[PDB]
């Protein structure tokens, strides 16, 4: 029963920069993975950038060097920096949280979704 | 009589409950050497005096250990000598004749225990039994030295004198019946619960995760438990004997230790798996492949086989004492005897090393959750409660057995056989609990419903 507020998306020119932002409202376990997924037009949902509660990160092989993920102090907010945007980065970006409350498995919380359109 | 239904009332099943069957020499409540079904060997404090009297009675060199067959023949002789002792005596025979079938057994019981001469010393209580004053004799007998030494046995015998029925012994068989159905429910739960888990993972392409690859192994180990180990063990206990010869006795025993090892070691592997899955998820995903995991599983089963089928089939696990020698020879005996070496080595592998790793790893999780990038709120309490169930259920079910297993190795006779078996069975039911612990994921939950179309 927690919420994920997404913000930052919109229209952007090719090669432009954009900053997605997601804040986690509620009580999430101290160990978790907060990140972003995307759905390209007519393609499957793909991991973009993720960040473990312990600081370490992970990116798709198509956004490495261009996209960078970071997080806030204790507000549990995650900022996604997207530089050098390409037309193939045009998709729907969902904010995601993997909560390890159960240890054995993981509980997913999703965001509402924010559109990002890159002017080809 | 036309009676072949269970619990016919007589002296034989009555004494078997009061005395019990013990093949190796033991000490009674007084300290005298007794063997079989309450057979007094001698009153000499020397164990060699006991053995010499025993060898004379049986007719061979027994080394303190007789067979079931020999024990029963001693039983009937001791019963017949009690009946002959009653009819020879002048105080016992008048009372014995004037008693009913049920109250005759209660008298024989007393004579069987403290001898013809001793029982005839109960002048007043025999005078009351003769005049059919059961409740006075009941009160009176409870004031004797016999009531203070073995009160539990006396109460039953006194009650048999008072009521004149088998009330004090009738209930003993009801509990065996209640025991049997519970075992069935255990087998049912273990089989149904685990067949479900394995089907859910095999059928759904989405429960095909690394962690679930370890669950499958844990579920497989628990499956063979409820199919092979648990039922055959139930029949062994219920029917009092073993009816599958020596080969299947050690084959079954091998399956027992094999699955218990593979189960607990997997619980250990899962704990480590979840540690890396949680503490360092990016390294965990890239390093631990499905092939690497399927190698881990193979090794856990290989170690399991090394501590089960290998030592057992090669008879390395075997004890050397006479009671173990006889049981290994007897086709209808499948009692479990091992040497210090095996019982210690198997316990460390099957339980103790997994235990330590799991306690360590699950601590590192709780301790590292404190030191992350972060109010004393709700989500942590519910999480702490989870591992309290995870680690608690494992501990509560297997720790009491493996402790006792060790204590029986250090000091002999410290653990009664009944306890060792009950605690072993409390460990068996952990195979039923596991599918309720390791399969609460939303994916398992959805799979479980679709599988049985709820
Ligand atoms: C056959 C019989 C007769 C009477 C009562 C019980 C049984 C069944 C038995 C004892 C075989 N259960 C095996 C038990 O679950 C077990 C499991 C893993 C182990 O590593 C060990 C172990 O036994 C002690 C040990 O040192 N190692
Ligand atoms: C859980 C339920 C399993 C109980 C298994 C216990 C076996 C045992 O104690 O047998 C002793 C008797 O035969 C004599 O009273
Ligand atoms: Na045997």
């Amino acid at each position: 029963q927690v919420q994920l507020q997404e913000s930052g998306g919109g229209l952007v020119q090719a090669g432009g920069s954009l900053r997605l932002s997601c804040a986690a409202s509620g009580s999430i376990f101290a160990l978790n993975i907060m990140g972003w997924y995307r759905q390209a037009p007519g393609k499957q949902r793909e991991l973009v950038a993720a960040i473990h509660s312990g600081g370490t990160t992970n990116y798709a092989n198509s956004v490495k060097g261009r996209f960078t993920i970071s997080r806030d102090n204790a507000a549990n907010t995650v900022y996604l920096q997207m530089n050098s945007l390409k037309p193939e980065d045009t998709a729907v970006y969902y904010c995601n949280v993997k909560d390890f409350g159960a240890i054995i498995y993981d509980y997913d919380y999703w965001g509402q979704g924010t559109q990002v359109t890159v002017s080809s | 009589d036309a009676e072949n239904l269970y619990f016919q009332g007589n002296i034989f099943e009555m004494l078997r409950i009061d005395e019990g069957l013990r093949l190796k020499i033991y000490k009674d409540t007084e300290g005298y050497y007794t063997i079989g079904i309450g057979h007094l060997l001698t009153k000499s404090p020397s164990l060699n005096a006991a053995k010499s009297e025993l060898d004379k009675a049986i007719g061979r060199n027994t080394n303190g250990v007789i067979t079931k067959d020999e024990a029963e023949k001693l039983f009937n002789q001791d019963v017949d000598a009690a009946v002959r002792g009653i009819l020879r005596n002048a105080k016992l025979k008048p009372v014995y004749d004037s008693l009913d079938a049920v109250r005759r057994a209660a008298l024989i019981n007393m004579v069987f225990q403290m001898g013809e001469t001793g029982v005839a010393g109960f002048t007043n209580s025999l005078r009351m039994l003769q005049q059919k004053r059961w409740d006075e004799a009941a009160v009176n007998l409870a004031k004797s030295r016999w009531y203070n030494q073995t009160p539990n046995r006396a109460k039953r015998v006194i009650t048999t004198f008072r009521t004149g029925t088998w009330d004090a012994y009738a209930a003993d068989e009801v509990w065996v019946v209640g025991m049997g159905i519970v075992m069935s429910l255990i087998v049912l739960a273990i089989v149904f619960g685990n067949v479900l888990v394995i089907t859910a993972i095999a059928k759904f392409e989405r429960l095909q995760t690394v962690t679930n690859y370890f669950i499958t192994s844990l579920a497989c180990a628990d499956l063979v438990m409820g199919l092979a180990v648990v039922p055959f063990g139930a029949a062994h206990i219920l029917t009092k004997t073993w009816t599958f010869g020596n080969f299947w006795c050690e084959f079954w025993t091998s399956i027992d230790v094999l699955c218990v090892t593979a189960s607990i070691e997997t619980l250990c592997v899962i704990a480590v798996d979840r540690y890396f899955a949680i503490t360092s998820p990016f390294k965990y995903q890239s390093l631990l492949t499905k092939n690497k995991a399927r190698v881990i599983i193979l090794m856990v089963w290989i170690v399991s086989g090394l501590t089960s089928f290998l030592p057992i089939q090669m008879h390395w696990y075997r004890a050397t004492h006479q009671e173990a020698i006889n049981c290994y020879a007897e086709e209808t005996c499948c009692d479990f005897f091992t040497n210090q070496a095996y019982a210690i080595a198997s316990s460390i592998v099957s339980f103790y090393v997994p235990l330590v790793i799991m306690v360590f790893v699950y601590s590192r999780v709780f301790q590292e959750a404190k030191r992350q990038l972060q109010k004393f709120a709700l989500k942590e309490h519910k999480a702490l409660k989870t591992l309290g169930i995870i680690m608690g259920t494992f501990t509560l079910c297997w720790l009491p057995f493996f402790i006792v297993n060790i204590v029986h190795v250090i000091q002999d006779n410290l653990i009664r056989k009944e306890v060792y078996i009950l605690l072993n069975w409390i460990g068996y039911v952990n195979s039923g609990f596991n599918p309720l612990i390791y399969c609460r994921s939303p994916d398992f939950r959805i799979a479980f419903q679709e599988l049985l179309c709820l």
